[PDB]
């Protein structure tokens, strides 16, 4: 649950 | 927190030399690091992330290594637009991203004492009721230079203010100015304007020295 | 390719607000999380604000927490920074910034200068730095002092002369208003053989300045 990982 | 240092402030390389810069986190940071170049007047740009990754199109000659809290940038052969400053970079806790402090690439040579030149003020300045004193420091090498005002003999503190150029594209040398700012009223009541350099091109600090109004 | 193009810099005074815009081309602009990184002059990185790919989250320095703003409008491929209660520490360039993953910055803008100040307008006055009659070379130039804002341009003999001069960066003064010096080394022979003039622009004042420098009486 990374709050600033890219969309999917 | 976790706190990021560079090592060291300053590298002074021949072009073609191996560069070899370090990078410290105060807590293990794994692999997540990441470092940049910064040239003169341009923007940063990624180098390496994750420690060892090259990014995209970014020379071989780049490379990366490290884990825990110790970490190098190694330039195998340094080219001319190499020389730059380059920051390390990494990222805690999801939502605090922090930098080195970075280091700077320059250009070895020879070591160069600088020629000394002070300037009294303008007579058309003190008619406004400043006087500014300047000393320049001209074409020397290595960057390190300790500039003192003495005024009567008397060594200042707090009244000046120094700017320094970048490495010369010709001669790679420094060239310092040194500007002292004192009141009409002050610079009246007193003689003897010093500026004394010291410098490890100079066996001895050289002193350049006007007398108000001669 | 990835490009980031930044808009809105400026002058601004101390507790005003200024508007920093950041439009990306050559890329998915909705698909990474957006950030501001800025510089003070002569000073190294400092990360300001971080907004996730969808403007979910948003994260902020300490430094700056309280009183900026990071929002992002996709559909206009722009991710923007409010800044608010501006301190004159705020003075720097911002750049803009992508990523591929959150944890890094893969792709940079090209840097908006921001200049929080309470100065006014105004121009130079340009002293001569003049020879002493006491090596084989020989320094003069000219005192470009208490100036605002940045630039100022200097040229010597309308730029006939360029080898041997050296201008400073400026310095920012107490009095909040910027100076510096351009100088030039020559042959000692060449001090009576030639015309030393420095030639000061400062445009942000309409401001010329034509100076000649020779030794003093
Ligand atoms: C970056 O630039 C620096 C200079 O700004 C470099 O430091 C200089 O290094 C040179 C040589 O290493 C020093 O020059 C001389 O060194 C000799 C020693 O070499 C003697 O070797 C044999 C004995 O084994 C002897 O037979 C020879 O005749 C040589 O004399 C000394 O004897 C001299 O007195 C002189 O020092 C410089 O002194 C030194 N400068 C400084 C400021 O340290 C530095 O190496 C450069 N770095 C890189 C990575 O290129």
């Amino acid at each position: 649950r990374d709050p600033y990982s890219p969309s999917q | 927190e976790i706190v990021l240092t560079q090592s060291p402030a300053t590298l002074s390389l021949s072009p073609g030399a191996r560069a070899t810069l370090s990078c410290r986190a105060s807590q293990s940071v794994d692999t997540y690091l990441a470092w940049y170049q910064q040239r003169r007047g341009q923007s940063p740009r990624l180098l390496i992330y994750d420690a060892s990754k090259r990014a995209t199109g970014i020379p071989a000659r780049f490379s990366g290594s490290g884990s825990g809290t110790d970490f190098t940038l190694t330039i195998s052969s340094l080219e001319p637009e190499d020389f730059a400053v380059y920051y390390c970079q990494q990222r805690n806790n999801w939502r605090t991203w922090t930098f080195g402090q970075g280091t700077k690439v320059e250009i070895n040579r020879t070591v160069a004492a600088p020629s000394v030149f002070i300037f009294p003020p303008s007579d058309e300045q003190l008619k406004s009721g400043t006087a500014s004193v300047v000393c320049l420091l001209n074409n020397f090498y290595p960057r390190e230079a300790k500039v003192q005002w003495k005024v009567d003999n008397a060594l200042q503190s707090g009244n000046s203010q120094e700017s320094v150029t970048e490495q010369d594209s010709k001669d790679s040398t420094y060239s310092l100015s040194s500007t002292l700012t004192l009141s009409k009223a002050d610079y009246e009541k007193h003689k003897v304007y010093a500026c004394e350099v010291t410098h490890q091109g100079l066996s001895s600090p050289v002193t350049k020295s006007f007398n108000r109004g001669e | 390719q990835v490009q980031l193009v930044e808009s809105g810099g400026g002058v601004v005074q101390p507790g005003r607000s200024l508007r920093l815009s950041c439009v990306g081309s050559g890329f998915t602009f909705r698909r990474d999380a957006k950030y501001w990184v800025r510089q003070a002059p002569g000073k190294g990185l400092e990360w300001v604000a971080a907004i996730s790919h969808d403007g979910g989250e948003e994260d902020y320095a300490e430094s700056v927490k309280g009183r900026f703003t990071i929002s992002r409008d996709n559909s206009r491929e722009t991710v923007y920074l409010e800044m608010n209660s501006l301190r004159p520490e705020d003075t720097a360039v911002y750049y803009c910034a992508t990523t591929r993953s959150g944890w890094y910055f893969d792709y940079w803008g090209q840097g908006a200068l921001v200049t929080v100040s309470s100065a006014s307008t105004k121009g130079p006055s340009v002293f001569p730095l003049a020879p002493s009659s006491k090596g084989g070379t020989a320094a003069l130039g000219c005192l470009v002092k208490d100036y605002f804002p940045e630039p100022v341009t200097v040229s010597w003999n309308s730029g006939a002369l360029t080898s041997g001069v050296h201008t400073f960066p400026a310095v920012l003064q107490s009095s909040g208003l910027y100076s510096l010096s351009s100088v030039v080394t020559v042959p000692s022979s060449s001090l009576g053989t030639q015309t030393y003039i420095c030639n000061v622009n400062h445009k942000p004042s309409n401001t010329k300045v034509d100076k000649k420098v020779e030794p003093k009486s």
